[PDB]
């Protein structure tokens, strides 16, 4: 893996048909929950990125070398198929290697960005917070809805909370 | 491969030719093969046309030759002279075949050689052999029994493995 | 003309009996000088082509 | 950036004969990223294909555009008179999207 | 139905700023984003710039890049386009156009300025 | 003369007998040799009995 | 790499033939040592899965298409023979670029399963310890052989020495 | 991604030219800049490693099979042609989805390599600075030019300074 | 020898809970853990759960999560399964094997279902 | 999950004869998780077969499977009188780990 | 003009430390580091070991492992080759090689053991 | 470790004819990551190849180095009188870094 979405992140909330990723803060005002929209769409961009590479076709135009009708010489019959049979197996193999290879670093991807989300919100508090270990954080300074959108929109300040929050330590 | 007579009954002519080549009790030939000779040690081949249909529900492996002589004083002595064809005629298939005397070295103690070519005879088509000499005819048509695969070795077989 | 190292013409006198690590073909070349042509032309030059001479 | 060469500048063909647009890349782009649109005088530019190859919506089927890499085609398979107009292939698989500097059709007969 | 409405033309001093506005009806609105394309009188079309109206992310080119500032709804659905130190040379006709699929991970390039707003002219001059 | 290749046919025709084939163009041995650049071959009859068709 | 198993983990323990990654803990009581078997066992998973995969054959026959007795014409012989080299070579190709793909992830995978254990013993002692800086864990109350095996089998409850390590610092 | 080169890390510094990582440091006697000489190369290595193993060519020799001058006969000329494009295809797709691979992981192997020197900063300062967020460690003790040095080549003793920085918090 | 005996067949009433257990002898114990498969009677087979005896990892099929529980050795290196609120349904034959490797890396099958046990019989009625 | 559908139900052969048992997947199983077993009244299953074509140990070789993908095959090439049984398929590549619902060889003559 | 330049000659008895020099010009220190390669007698050449002079990070054989150590310029761009327990078996020539681009990202081996010194005979004997 | 064995030991040829040097290895070894140097008595060895195929700089045209894999080739097309020595081969793709045992090149005619 990465580092844990289906780790210390326990499951995901199928409630949030927001977005990818999101916050769930509880205060004394009562529950909420809210998308990130910018780390979803950064999974999103390098999703649809993929697919757009591998979802393509040739440009080559093969024609017919054989005859369903009447048969070709043994020969030169059995060359034909020993070589498109050749053809099939790489294609096989290329195409099952392919979508294997692509799975993992999707998977790895989207855990990638939910542990860049994650440790983005742990350098954002500073000190007036610790690590829960589920993903969450204990909040020492009892954060508000205008205070908990401040941590949604990255522009909280820690240093206007260090005081009380260092104290409850 | 499962074999199956063609019914080849001839008039005219004899039907035993032989060679130390192929050796049995003393000289023999090729065992679904037929060589065609004329009655005496000369004379005339006449023209003859010999039909076979393929009955069954395969395609059927048909197969026959072309003895060249070791010269055109052989030819005349096994089949007569005067220029002798070879016709063969099916649905898909359409060939002719030009006797070719001559000295080659000798293999096996034999200078003569003997073209094998063959058709597959489609079912229910027929094939049909026009020819007044030098001719080796098919005593029996061959079958695809169904699949199997070849390879060619060095070593020994081992059905334990 | 690559075949014609094999059987002579004119142009061919000074390949005769050649030897190269590497043969090059021209398309002002020519396996003849009498008019005619080889059976399996293609066979042969794929021969002479890897035959060192 | 990648830059878009259309030709040719002016084409002009009599209706119900076949036209044949060229643009052409400096850069591999993908068959996706690319778009082809028809502009009259006057009005907003309207989307033709998209993907190098797919109709958009209510797009007439003699409009066809196909090609990859470097070389894109949109074909006007029978030109009717209101074809007669400007035509610009996009490419917008890295920015700047850019734009051909376009394809002139004009009809035919006095 | 998609649609989009733009403002009516405008004359503007050289050096001044200018606004011009998108009306959205018929999709949702921060499921695409939006593209502006600019066209100068007898001239071709000239990609300007794209915002999400879903993350509120842009991207300029480089020519308007610090004088020009995308922006979306207040909350109406409706994009923006500012320019600012108006030349003569951005006397143009101004197009915005739906673009780019957002919240959804989709395949191809249908929601790619597929659909576009009648236009608004915009002449910088002094007289 | 014209500035592509040329596709040229022709046929030979196999009677159902020598007789036939007196009959149709008289006896003898029939040849017909065709000549080109490229080409170069030649084409024999063959009166024979085959299945009717 | 990743998150560094050869990096401030400056080398392995060849005694641990228990499992694949574990604890090594120092106390009042003596040494201790002990393997940790699910994220081992998360480890081996992985690397079996790519092994299962990689591990395969076709079930696709080829036959004999020249002869190594009487020798096919030249001119179908140097197609064939030319086909098969080209096959030879996308095969190798392949093959090379599997495996040397293959060990690079493998290698980075248990790279990543050693981290994955790293951090979570680091949210499991919360701010009852601090980061040694060569993968241990400096713990602030004296940690007995029970104590050790509740941070083992991830039981421990960081509130119940909270007080005495905090003022330890 | 990884770990954020492009991330939390908002830029990259031009005006650095002695190698591919480094720090910058502000103190009482101006400012300072330096490169990490070891972290750099290790990202030098790993480039290199691919790039003298993808630059190579076969020792397999390929010869004529048809003809520029007198064309071959048309069935063998087409099997030939089909066959020759079908490899194209394969090498096409090999060579495409190759560099599109490796251009990945060299990307995201550079981020590796800053987030391991980034948190082997953190873990060598221990609890005598706080995270920046921006890639900075504030430092609660007015680190000199030499106490600097000491934190680039590994040396920082972090008992020594340790009073004074968890004093200032 | 590797081999699995079980315990006793057994009889319970519709509602109880009843437990079957897995001596194991021959190999290790924690090297493969145990996979557990039950027949009803003129039935085939079907599998119940795996669980192992070096993680403690358990996986169940959804019939039986929440009502299944299966355990090893307390030393003695045996496994056992638990089942409660026994339908009529849950009459069958219940088999223990031995399944999958578990503290090493090994290509192939080998080590699957590999062993089994002589079988238990659980008869789920009232009379 | 993985449906595991055998065929025939029922196969009734004379002994020395060549039985061919079927077991068709819903989805694509990677060999190695492929099994066979045998079963007769009232004893435990025995494998006969892992990894879609491993004979198990001390299992005789007229017992091979083989076959990839979705199709897959068990055949006894001489048929012994103890082998007539019940035969079942398993796959155990992603849980459920399912089994297929067997097939019954029964031999011959009176 | 690259040039390796060794110092002199010099004879040891057993179990003595000796110190070869390599004074380096031409190019800029740093940017390869040194390979050391050293040749016994009517003997080939064996590779001793290697030092970069931009990070330090030394890779010597396992024969040397523990009685050499390599280091580089106080500030002279110089690479010295410390030797130490020396055995007779120790007597060779010993010769420096610049070796191995550093600070840079280079396609090839252009920069692998390119430039040699003269070279430094080693006499390990008591006599 | 990686062994370089060259042969032969010894090769004596007439000034003017083709000399053959092999180098073979017991691991596959990338081809850039192979070297070869000749030397005479008493100086340094002087770099001929890199990268198993390249001409080092002032390096006569005469001295080509081949082969992949397992099996190198330094090739003197046309031996001098000052091209008897001894050639060396090494490998530093993996440490340790090992070399050849040596060829010796001797000319003739008195
Ligand atoms: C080649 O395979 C086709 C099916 O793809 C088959 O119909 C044909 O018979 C095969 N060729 C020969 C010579 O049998
Ligand atoms: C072959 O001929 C028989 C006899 O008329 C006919 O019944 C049968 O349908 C034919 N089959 C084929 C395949 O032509
Ligand atoms: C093709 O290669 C084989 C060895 O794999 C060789 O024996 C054969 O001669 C080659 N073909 C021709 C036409 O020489
Ligand atoms: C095969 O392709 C070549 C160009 O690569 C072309 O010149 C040739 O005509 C093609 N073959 C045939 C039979 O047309």
């Amino acid at each position: 893996l990465f580092g844990a979405i289906a780790g210390f992140i326990e499951n995901g909330w199928e409630g949030l048909i927001d977005g990818w990723y999101g916050f769930r803060h509880q205060n004394a005002q009562g529950e909420g929950t809210a998308a990130d929209y910018k780390s979803t769409q950064s999974a999103i961009d390098q999703i649809t990125g993929k697919l757009n590479r591998l979802i393509e076709k040739t440009n080559q135009q093969f024609e017919l070398i054989d005859n369903e009708f009447n048969e070709v010489e043994k020969q030169i019959g059995n060359v034909i198929n020993w070589t498109r049979d050749s053809i099939t197996e790489v294609w096989s193999y290329n195409a099952e290697l392919l979508v294997a290879m692509e799975n993992q670093h999707t998977i790895d991807l989207a855990d990638s960005e939910m542990d860049k989300l994650y440790e983005r919100v742990k350098r954002q508090l500073r000190e007036n917070a610790e690590e829960d270990g589920t993903g969450c954080f204990e909040i020492f300074h009892k954060c508000d809805d205008d205070c908990m959108a401040s941590i949604r929109n990255n522009t909280y300040d820690h240093s206007k909370y260090r005081e009380e929050a260092m104290q409850n330590r | 491969i499962d074999k199956e007579a063609m019914g080849f009954t001839y008039s005219g002519i004899r039907t035993n030719g032989a060679t130390s080549a192929c050796r049995r009790s003393g000289s023999s030939f090729y065992a679904e093969m037929k060589w065609l000779l004329s009655n005496t040690d000369n004379a005339a081949f006449p023209q003859m046309t010999k039909s076979y249909k393929n009955t069954r529900k395969s395609p059927a492996l048909i197969v026959w030759g072309i003895h060249h002589s070791v010269s055109t004083a052989e030819q005349t002595k096994l089949y007569g002279s005067g220029n002798k064809l070879v016709t063969v005629g099916s649905s898909n298939y359409q060939q002719s075949f030009v006797p070719s005397p001559g000295a080659r070295p000798q293999v096996n103690g034999l200078s003569g050689r003997i073209d094998f070519h063959w058709l597959m005879l489609n079912p229910n088509d027929t094939v049909t052999f026009s020819f007044n000499g030098a001719f080796i005819a098919p005593d029996r048509a061959s079958f695809l029994r169904g699949k199997s695969m070849g390879i060619q070795s060095g070593v020994q077989v081992d059905a334990n493995c | 003309g690559l075949l014609g190292t094999i059987t002579g013409p004119p142009q061919c006198d000074q390949f005769l009996e050649f030897s190269a690590d590497l043969i090059i073909e021209r398309r002002e070349g020519s396996d003849v000088c009498y008019p005619g042509k080889f059976v399996n032309e293609e066979a042969l030059r794929q021969i002479l082509r890897e035959s060192g001479g | 950036e990648v830059v878009l060469t259309q030709s040719p500048g002016t084409l002009a063909l009599p209706p119900g004969e076949r036209a044949t647009l060229s643009c052409r890349a400096s850069h591999r782009v993908g068959s996706t990223y690319i778009a082809w649109y028809q502009q009259k005088s006057g009005q907003a530019p309207r989307r033709l294909i998209y993907g190098a190859s797919n109709r958009a919506t209510d797009i007439p089927d003699r409009f066809s555009g196909s090609g990859s890499g470097t070389d894109f085609t949109l074909t006007i398979r029978r030109l009717e008179p209101e074809d007669s107009a400007v035509y610009y292939c996009q490419q917008f698989s890295v920015s700047p999207w850019t734009f051909g500097q376009g394809t002139r059709v004009e009809i035919k007969r006095t | 139905q998609v649609q989009l409405v733009q403002s009516g033309a405008e004359v503007k001093k050289p050096g001044a700023s200018v606004k011009v506005s998108c009306k959205t009806s018929g999709y949702s609105f921060s499921t695409y984003g939006v593209s502006w394309v600019r066209q100068a009188p007898g001239q071709g079309p000239e990609w300007v710039g794209w915002i999400s109206a879903y993350t509120g992310i842009t991207d300029y080119a480089q020519k308007f890049q610090g004088r020009v500032t995308l922006t979306t709804d207040a909350t109406t659905a409706t994009a923006f386009l500012d320019l600012r130190s108006l030349r003569p040379d951005d006397t143009a006709t101004y197009f915005c156009a739906r673009d780019k699929v957002q919240g959804r991970v989709e395949v191809g390039s249908g929601g790619r300025h597929d659909y576009w707003g009648q236009g608004t002219l915009v002449i910088v001059s002094s007289a």
